[PDB]
């Protein structure tokens, strides 16, 4: 029956220990997300929670019609 | 017989004592053993011989196998999970291990118990001593984990009994 059906102890042993690394992996990856969401939306000097401003491309740098401005 | 081993479950010389009749009469249970014996003890002879000739022609072996020594719970890191599943494996195969001990042992006290007849609570209170021992260990070890027990379970409780002992160590010292 064990020839046949199942295999040995080592191939359950180091498939588990495999799993438990990529879960660990996930978990720990999943908490440094949050933290940096949580940084970046506090500061906003990160790629994320940009929010748009006005171009300066729209202004117009020529001769106004008055001195002053 | 040649199964067991007779140091790890021993056992008295068995000293029988010899038939010494003061009666003619016939004793009838010496006739009776003697018809079982013809009767019965010599074709289950003859067909266990011929059981262990057929055993004989086709043998093979099996092998009790053998782990090797991984570390342990106490030098393992807080967040590396492979360590800790190897010392949780180890640490589980320790306590299955500890708990056949005392199965042992529980049965050499059965054996006890059941051997010496009416003079059992004299003969052989080695065996209720060594139980004792074994028993207040085997408690000192693994009492109140509860259900879902690990080794860093086992670890803390160990670690609170020893700050228990240091404390009342240095209190005393101080008497
Ligand atoms: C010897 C006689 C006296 C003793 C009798 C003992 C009785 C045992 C037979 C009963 C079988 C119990 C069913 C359990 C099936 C397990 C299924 C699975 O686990 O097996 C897989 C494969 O399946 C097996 O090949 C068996 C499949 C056969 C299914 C059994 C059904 C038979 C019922 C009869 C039906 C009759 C129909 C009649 C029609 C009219 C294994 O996966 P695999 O990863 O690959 O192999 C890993 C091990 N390796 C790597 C070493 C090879």
């Amino acid at each position: 029956i064990a020839r046949t059906f199942y295999d040995g102890p080592e191939k359950n042993y180091e498939k588990t220990m495999a799993i438990l690394q990529i879960e660990a992996e996930k978990a720990e990856l999943r908490l440094k997300e949050l933290e940096v969401r949580r940084l970046m939306r506090a500061r906003g000097d990160g790629p994320w929670y940009q929010y748009p401003t006005i171009d300066k491309a729209l202004i117009d740098h020529s001769p106004k019609t008055t001195p002053d401005n | 017989p040649d199964s067991w081993d007779k140091d790890v479950y021993p056992e008295p010389p068995r000293r029988t004592p010899a038939p010494a009749p003061q009666t003619s009469l016939p004793n009838p249970v010496t006739y009776l053993t003697k018809i079982f014996d013809l009767l019965v003890d010599r074709p289950v002879t003859l067909a266990r011989e011929f059981i262990e000739q057929q055993h004989a022609k086709n043998r093979y072996y099996y092998y009790h196998r053998e782990f090797r020594r991984v570390p342990d719970i106490t030098e393992c890191e807080e967040k590396d999970i492979l360590c800790m599943f190897e010392a949780e494996m180890q640490w589980r195969r320790d306590y299955k291990v500890d708990q056949e001990i005392v199965n042992i042992i529980q049965e050499r006290l059965k054996a006890c118990q059941q051997r010496e007849g009416e003079s059992y609570r004299q003969n052989c209170a080695k065996e209720l001593e060594q139980f004792t021992q074994v028993s207040k260990a085997f408690q000192d070890r693994y009492s109140d984990l509860g259900a879902h027990y690990s080794a860093r379970k086992c670890l803390a409780k160990q670690k609170q009994r020893m700050l228990a002992e240091r404390k009342a160590a240095k209190e005393a010292a101080a008497a």
